[PDB]
DNA sequence: AGCGCAATCAGCTGTGACTACCT
DNA sequence: AGGTAGTCACAGCTGATTGCGCTG
């Protein structure tokens, strides 16, 4: 229906609008009228996207001049496809409610592997070689030699798109990635090239974070698209981590071995301009000098260039030219493929980063390995320390950057973690006919001994027995699915080993099946599949995993999957490896951020992010427990999102295992009754 | 706007006076209006039914030892099951009840599918002192129920009731295939949970057409069982659904006559103690076998022995009595004596039957429509 | 051994009835 | 010989002190 905002009417596919959605629309309209950025926090993954798109379309219709381009950067490809299909549903609703079409174009962007039609590159699973093969098949030299019609195998989609697809536009009709591929294959055009041509003449477009956070591709994909545009980062609770990883590179023995292997081939090709031919040869030994040095750590972000200009005595000026040399010398050398060549490009990227970015970074060398620390492994990584650098080139190029996710409880730390000027300070807590979640914090066990996962008490037998008892008698009350997140893989395996040693793991087995998530991707996928198939029937299952793992955020536990989420201790990141402590010191001496406050913020952010995936949809319900007394302290509860705070009553903040089980039983019994709409 | 934010209601404005004392007439009207508070139907719901072959599955796992329902789940479940069996046999004359107990990943057929209530109640009382161990197996119980009910006639409604206390079930094979087979066999499955909602039970109930519910307390448990007592609606006419059953007259033997022949009861012959060798009882009309309890299907010739009054008690639903035409006393130019109670007609309204055009007062009309279910005049 | 949340004491007040002193 | 303000018991609140815990 038509929702009447204070100064506009907006069509919405769903007749009924929840108060949270209405308040969200009010706040977003206020921000758009304020011409400023903002941060938002909503508890529903679904229903936020439709409201966002509806308000965006209404604002564009009312003010075509104020807003011209929309960006909906998300985390992965499933989010892209679901937002595209939701936009398609919205457009279908608008067509069926209005009767006339509109000249609005919406496309989804992804990598070369996602959008390609050649059968010679699809079967392979090399993401770093598909771009190189695509460049080799079609490039400037390919276009130049196509005039003579050279008899050689090459891609021909571009050779038809440049002569037929650069004239006919697509004013109307939003196209999904599969639709783009179908159009490209029926018209003999490359989907990527037609997307590149049609982004200029487009209304909305969605892609991943890496196309804006990484400077090496943001300029190519967004240079003069729109001076005044709206960008939104949905599910951006970990925006700082990806921003840090944007300017983070790693070096090891394999990388330098590959570089020394391929430099001989490069020299052989060259001997068949001179400013870099001799420049590239002696760069390897400077970094291999650290390989032979048996030292713990060396830190010198400003003095790294000074040290480089002593052993080899090279000026700082030529370092910045690597970026412009990459696009020039390589295309003249006619590289056959990017295989066995990416480390050379990453070395140039590292050199450019250290030459240009040296104010808020640090160089760390880590000669440590898991289970084999000191054999041969000096690991050099240019770890980023400030999250503002990856977010600067978007705040100054846009007007209403919005950070929204399901876990953004502290709105006073994000504006200081990254340079930001919020004007919203807005949070929304969902309301339903009944409370769909039962958050509670379990402290001491039945023996009145705290189950805190403190480092000095990790090896304690009493706390391990209490954790096992909690998981056992909890598994008898919540049916068809329990998700348990541990602090780390080492703690998880040490706890399950102790459970196996005692006669307690058998009692858990006879209630629900035990599934352990490991680092292997195929093993994790098959374990998830069998966990789902066990949850489908009445057998029940337990999913044991780690809070900081690829399975914590890779999947969503929709209703009847994972009715209970258990947090075994506060998930604290490893303070070792001398990487976290550098960031802690940088935030201490730069943003005046307390180290304890930042650690608690990260721990609670991860805990809330991994515990809020059990509530997807109004009808969905789930049980949330926190098996640590440290959660009971106010400084950690206050970091939980507002949609969980009001449901966490003061009655259950330190209750034992038995009373937690009783509360879970009452909640589950009272949540099985029919409800209304 | 709001209903209560407008004008305050004045309910006392109904009464009025014209001759200073008509309040007696008003209260007489109020007293007359107080009567006729029913719709002239004791049930007003389903007026018919169908032969139900219901199987009741009871969980026998360790979860039945939980003290959610005092004293434990098993005792309350069995007491409410005895009540349910009694009420179900009261409201279903030719129905049958089977009881299955699942324990240690296996299902035991506690009682055969039959219409004797006493046998089921005795079996439940015996099972009160069972041992709760292991885990339930929905697959085995459903397989046993399907195997028993596959050969039953199509016209009978085949139903399974599952009392699932434990939240975990062990299936030796895939259960969704069994659910598809049950759906193809048109077997209705209903589940009453005790702890919380289980996905497999919801899927089973939705696919087989049954209902899945979760107990809040003992009163809610009894309400759910009482709802399950009611028969389902029956189609107009499917096929030649009939059944050969006898009506054994309760012929007792008196020694005053020379035909006083004592006989042992077949039902009592299976008891450990001395069977009741009473003078008489219910003799089978086909093979002259002697039985004491009814309705019990004959063991020898297979004839179903039912009691005619039990079948006849539901005949008033087939032929309900049409409501009498309400007529004011002044407009009725006839006799002023009620045909049922011979009392003088002094009420403002007189009810006249549409068939015989007789005179009935308010009380007699209510009695005829509610209890008698027949017009006394139409009988003559 | 510096912060910060939480346990703890002081001061005032409500509710109810019991009790000492004197016009 | 009669009646009202202290007074005790038991509870509440808010306003500070002040004392134990605080990261793999
Ligand atoms: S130009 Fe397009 S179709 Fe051809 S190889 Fe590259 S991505 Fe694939
Ligand atoms: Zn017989
Ligand atoms: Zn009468
Ligand atoms: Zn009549």
């Amino acid at each position: 229906m038509k929702l009447n905002v204070d100064g506009l009417l907006v069509y919405f596919p769903y007749d009924y609008i929840y108060p949270e959605q209405f308040s969200y629309m009010r706040e977003l309209k206020r921000t758009l009228d304020a011409k400023g950025h903002g941060v938002l926090e909503m508890p529903s993954g679904t229903g936020k996207t439709v409201s966002l798109l509806a308000l965006i379309m209404a604002y564009q219709r009312a003010y075509p001049l104020e807003v011209t381009k929309l960006i909906y950067c998300s985390r992965t490809v499933p989010e892209i496809e679901k937002v595209i299909e939701e936009l398609r549903k919205l457009l279908n609703f608008y067509e069926k409610q209005e009767g006339e079409k509109l000249p609005f174009l919406g496309l989804a962007l992804s990598s070369r592997k996602n959008l390609c039609i050649h059968p010679e590159v699809t079967p392979l699973r090399f993401g770093k070689d598909v771009d190189g093969k695509c460049h080799s098949l079609t490039a400037s030299y390919v276009r130049a030699q196509y005039q003579h019609d050279t008899s050689l195998p090459h891609c021909r989609f571009y050779e038809e798109f440049d002569a037929h697809g650069r004239e006919v536009p697509l004013p109307a009709g939003i196209y999904n990635l599969d639709d783009l591929k179908a159009l490209g294959r029926r018209q003999g055009w490359c989907p990527y090239f037609l997307a590149r041509y049609s982004i200029l003449h487009a209304n909305v477009v969605v892609y991943s974070y890496h196309y804006l956070l990484d400077p090496k591709i943001a300029d190519l994909v967004s240079k003069e698209l729109a001076r005044k545009a709206v960008v939104v980062f949905d599910e951006a609770h970990n925006i700082d981590n990806v921003c840090i990883d944007s300017m983070s590179v790693n070096l090891t023995r394999r990388t330098l071995d590959r570089c020394q292997g391929n430099l001989e081939t490069l020299q052989k090709t060259v001997l068949r301009a001179e400013h870099f031919l001799g420049f590239l040869r002696r760069l390897l030994e400077y970094v291999k000098w650290r390989l032979r040095v048996q030292h713990v750590v060396q830190e010198s972000p400003p003095a790294f260039l000074s040290g480089l200009a002593q052993r080899v005595c090279i000026q700082r000026k030529p370092l910045r030219f690597c970026a412009e040399r990459l696009r020039s010398l390589l295309h003249t050398l006619e590289i056959t493929d990017l295989a066995d060549f990416s480390p050379l490009t990453l070395l140039a990227n590292f050199a450019t980063l250290v030459s240009t970015y040296a104010k808020g970074f640090t160089i760390i060398i880590e000669p440590f390995d898991d289970r084999t620390p000191t054999i041969a492994n000096p690991i050099l990584h240019f770890s980023c320390m400030d999250a503002s650098l990856a977010i600067k080139p978007v705040f100054e190029r846009f007007q209403s950057v919005i950070i929204t996710s399901g876990t953004l409880s502290p709105l006073d730390i994000y504006p200081k973690i990254l340079d930001f000027h919020p004007v919203t300070m807005a949070t929304f807590t969902m309301t339903l006919a009944r409370v769909c979640l039962c958050p509670m914090i379990i402290g001491r066990g039945n023996d009145q001994v705290a189950i805190s996962s403190k480092f000095e008490t990790r090896e304690d037998i009493a706390v391990i027995r209490n954790y096992g008892n909690l998981l056992l008698e909890m598994s008898a009350v919540v049916p068809d699915g329990i998700v348990a997140f541990f602090t780390s893989y080492q703690y998880m395996e040490s706890t399950v080993a102790s459970w196996y040693e005692q006669g307690i793991l058998e009692n858990i087995q006879r209630n629900k099946l035990l599934f352990i998530e490991t680092q292997d991707g195929a093993e994790t996928s098959v374990a998830l599949e069998k966990y789902q198939e066990a949850c489908e029937n009445g057998r029940g299952a337990i999913l044991l995993s780690v809070a900081r793992g690829k399975v914590s955020e890779g999947i969503d536990f929709v209703h009847h999957y994972g009715r209970a989420v258990i947090m075994f201790g506060v998930p604290y990141v490893y303070t070792q490896s001398r990487i976290l402590k550098a960031r802690l010191e940088y935030l201490r001496d730069q943003f005046q951020i307390r180290e304890n406050d930042f650690l608690t913020f990260d721990a609670m952010r991860h805990a809330a992010q991994c515990v809020g995936r059990a509530i997807r949809g109004k009808t969905d319900y789930g049980l949330m427990v926190f098996a640590d007394k440290r959660f009971a302290r106010g400084d950690k509860r206050g970091k939980l999102p507002r949609w969980i705070q009001e449901h966490l009553t003061d009655a259950n903040l330190n209750l034992t295992v038995d009373e937690g089980v009783q509360v879970a039983k009452y909640f589950l019994r009272q949540m099985a009754q029919p409800f209304h709409r | 706007t709001k209903r209560w934010e407008g004008g305050y209601e004045r309910t006392w404005e109904i009464l009025k006076e014209d001759e200073s004392g008509s309040l007696k007439a008003t209260i007489e009207d109020i007293l007359f209006k107080a009567k006729r508070k029913r719709v002239f139907e004791h049930h007003g719901q389903v007026r018919l039914g169908m032969m139900r072959h219901l199987y009741v599955v009871v969980d026998g796992s360790r979860t039945m030892e939980d003290q959610d329902l005092k004293p434990n789940r098993l005792t309350c479940t069995l007491k409410l099951l005895e009540y349910f069996v009694e009420e179900y046999f009261d409201q279903n004359p030719i129905s049958q009840i089977g009881i299955i107990v699942t324990k240690s990943k296996r299902a035991e057929k506690l009682t055969e599918l039959s219409g004797n209530p006493r046998k089921h109640i005795t079996s439940l009382k015996k099972a009160v002192d069972m041992t709760c161990h292991g885990e339930p197996s929905l697959y085995n119980s459903l397989s046993i129920a399907m195997q028993t009910l596959k050969h039953m006639p199509g016209h009978t409604s085949r139903e399974v009731l599952i009392i699932f206390s434990s939240l975990t079930t062990c299936d030796p094979s895939n259960i969704y295939d069994l659910i598809k087979t049950l759906k193809a066999a048109k077997i209705r499955v209903s589940v009453i949970g005790l702890s919380a909602e289980v996905r497999v039970c919801t899927v089973l109930a939705r696919e087989t057409g049954g209902t899945y519910h979760v107990i809040l307390d003992e009163s809610h448990y009894k309400e759910l069982l009482t709802h399950h007592v009611s028969p389902p609606p029956a189609s107009s006419s499917s096929e030649c659904s009939l059944i050969r059953m006898g009506f054994p007259q309760h012929t007792i033997a008196s020694l005053s006559d020379q035909d006083a022949k004592p006989s042992f009861s077949m039902a009592h012959l299976d008891g450990n103690t001395e069977p009741g060798l009473t003078l008489g009882g219910y003799f089978c009309p086909q093979c002259r076998a002697k039985y004491c309890e009814l309705p019990v299907e004959c063991k020898i010739c297979g004839l179903t022995l039912v009691s005619a009054p039990h079948l006849a008690r539901s005949y008033h639903h087939l032929f309900p009595l049409d409501a009498f035409q309400e007529i004011p006393l002044e407009e009725y130019n006839g006799e002023r004596f009620c045909y049922g109670c011979q009392g003088e007609l002094k009420d403002q309204h007189v009810y006249v039957c549409a068939v015989c055009q007789n005179v009935f007062c308010v009380d007699c009309d209510v009695f005829v429509h509610d209890s008698l279910h027949c017009c006394p005049g139409c009988i003559h």
